[PDB]
């Protein structure tokens, strides 16, 4: 198959509104938050911040043979299912600054990573030498743990982040909460992004 | 419960 | 049935502009609001900016199915939704999150989506220890009672644990009523949902 | 026919692009504003941001179906219905629609649009402060047709100036006219309608 | 009439508004 | 015949991607500004924000019809329509279309399409409360077509306005639109463009 | 073929999801910025306008041009277009002139949008003689170098602009890094300017 | 022409405007 | 000569410019 | 990894 092929069947077998759940597991997305800019802070209790979105999950349906074909191909999110993600701390709606594209291995894998600028509800302390802390409650809107099981490093800095920026990183660290409450047998997950910066 | 608190789950348990 | 089957039947017999009144019924519409975000108050103009969480429930029927899983995600591109609008609203309402809703077997759909919107509010006396009283009244905008049915979820008089406590501003009290009039011209009844929302500035 | 046939009657033989001239008689459409609230005003650009609900009547016999053991009203989104091309000739920014955009539909063929738009305007907003306040005229007509095609008209209402006017407002409404203008131009037979709006306002204190 | 000062009563009472 | 079949045969045979250039021979596209208003004015970044009408017309023989018994004029969408890719070359903002997108097409395919557009500007706004004013220029012209695909006109122009808000905090000195033919020493073919210059100044 | 034929085969076989890659080469894909306005410096992003000369080669839009036009203008929508993308970018591109493509007989596509976006350029020391440095990272979002091979004062600059052009540089970076065989490309623009006095 | 002024009479009438 | 200065001309001209 | 700082190179490698 040649990439002209891949895509077509893709567009073709496109089922966007369809979690690809294999046999009652669910689907195991990998979300990163890696900041490339923090643009205005503003005291409101409000943060204007730039960070690329890696998320990472498997479709099984998209899957093709490798051989003689390419590995990888690179699709419009338009033709393929995305996790419902969302910042229940977010005060603006998402803005994606990339080409809306994920790129597809020929083994159903999915990376799509959109550099997204939004505004967050964080305690700003940005100007003091401890600097203000910064936390992002990122989950599935509509999925519990046995539909869309989310996963997140603890530490870097790293080589995203702007040199020119007019705040300075001091530690992101990312980090799964799995609660089970007493109502409900199946568990809640979230990745919980602590973000503390400071003014330089 | 503290499911109330949560979107995802106030939605699956018709809080 | 599986996930797959259940979205195509929805996708396939998606009839978004049809009203789902079953046996000439109303549509029993429930609406509360929940406070995530009081940002902006501007006194000289009376404007409030919030985010807040609608969750809004229903009943369609024609959703309906049944060894199935008992709930799906759904798009509400795919599903009517009822014509609710705050009078009360200076800004268009902004969605923030996936405009997807949850749909159980039995029909019945929950669309919560997190809402970023401007109103018109009194909000003289808000650094007082009494604080603002900010008052959202919310209905459709083209049905009566007969057709659709707005009810409140609470009362509440509950305040928030949804609240951000990182936010500026601090919840006295929440409280949502329901309001039917019946004017003499006309046989049907007019519902619609009054939000009051007590506020004040933590110094 | 239950709501659903008609709905779908209306979808299947929806031409939005085409005006119900029937006779070859215009389009009676019947415009009103109700303002809701006054927001901004900008001494610096003078400018005005305006919350009202345009009332917008008129007949499309095309949608008409039988009322005897049916609905007599059903509600269609603006989408599937032919919708007059009216605009302010003197606007300074896009009509913003802050509500669904849907139509209530008579069985007779009577299309009831009433949308909440926020809408800034060119308005000489000096002497706000004063006694006499400030006037904001608006412009309403049909944006490509004349008369002959779209004839527009303000309704005999005058009694309701402050009815839908929100409390909370900074601004106070003196006084609301919606005038019909009528001119035919030398050059041509058709006539050209018009719909000024003139809003009468001031500040409270 | 208190139907006039509703936007769904309104339109759907053009006989009364 | 009537208005619905004139519309049908225009949605159906619509070719908006394609340029109705008959017999070799470029379209004929007429351009005329009329400006509403000036509402902002950025002495500090030399920007100008303003409200004008843009008259643009020209033919488009696929879309004409016999006029007997038949409708002389339609109202048509400009999304079933091919429009020319007339674009300022000094625009530093997105032109936003506040009216209508409706186009008035004639029996004989004349097609008269005239948005309001709200649009910022590169200008020289230095000294906007002397008595001379300032003077915007602003250069219209086609984005990838030469003169002998799209053949632009000024439709006189001198002076303006009955249509300039009189509640406006700018007033208007005088509106001029020429036509600029320049053929390049490496190419063969000329290109055109509508150099519209308005002066204005702060009223008291 | 005339006009119309040549659009409705380029519109038919429209396969704007498929990157044109001839016999397992990478599209070659030459982009060039040219400067219009420098707009705000603001205490420290800057908001530019400027035009994006894109040119690549993409073989199944190919005709014969004997009796029939050498070029026609078809809209970005119905082609292919390589994810090029900021990586310094705070805004997302506003596009302002028409979204058309020049596209000739030999398959050949030439697209120049005026793009208005805000990047992340250090504000301090542009009222010095020296001014400040804005660097521009331009390059693929998803493909790499074997996929889409990218390659490199202002006569286009407005006379009434408040800032003044120093000098622009365009060059391209190729760096293979250790984990992947693959290399991977981009276009460093940096535009140096001043305040004028 | 006061017709210029217009739209609608604008766009209707191309031999006057 | 200032074809490359032009943006229609830039395009219809990949040999100059 | 270098690699993670690039786009095109952390989708195309799964850092």
């Amino acid at each position: 198959l040649d990439r002209a092929d891949i895509l077509y069947n893709i567009r073709q077998t496109s089922r966007p509104d369809v979690i690809p759940t294999q046999r009652d597991r669910p689907v195991a997305v990998s979300v990163s938050l890696k900041f490339i800019n923090i643009l205005e802070v503003n005291e409101t209790n409000e943060v204007d911040v730039v960070f690329w979105q890696q998320t990472t999950w498997s479709d099984r349906t998209l899957a093709w043979n490798s051989s003689h074909s390419p590995d990888q191909v690179s699709v419009p999110i338009s033709s393929l299912w995305v996790p419902d993600l969302a910042a229940y701390n977010a005060i603006s709606k998402p803005e994606v600054l990339t080409p809306q594209l994920a790129r597809v291995v020929s083994d159903g894998e999915v990376l799509y990573m959109p550099s997204i600028r939004q505004r967050f509800s964080c305690d700003v302390g940005v100007d003091t030498e401890s600097g203000a802390t910064c936390r992002i409650k990122i989950g599935s809107w509509t999925h519990h743990s046995r539909e869309i099981s989310v996963d997140p490093e603890n530490s870097d800095d790293s080589e995203y982040f702007s040199q020119y920026s007019r705040f300075e990183i001091l530690d992101v660290t990312q980090k799964k909460n799995s609660v089970t409450y007493s109502c409900c047998p199946e568990a809640y997950e979230d990745v919980e992004v602590s973000l503390n910066f400071r003014k330089k | 419960s503290g499911c109330c608190s949560n979107p995802a789950c106030r939605v699956n348990n018709p809080c």
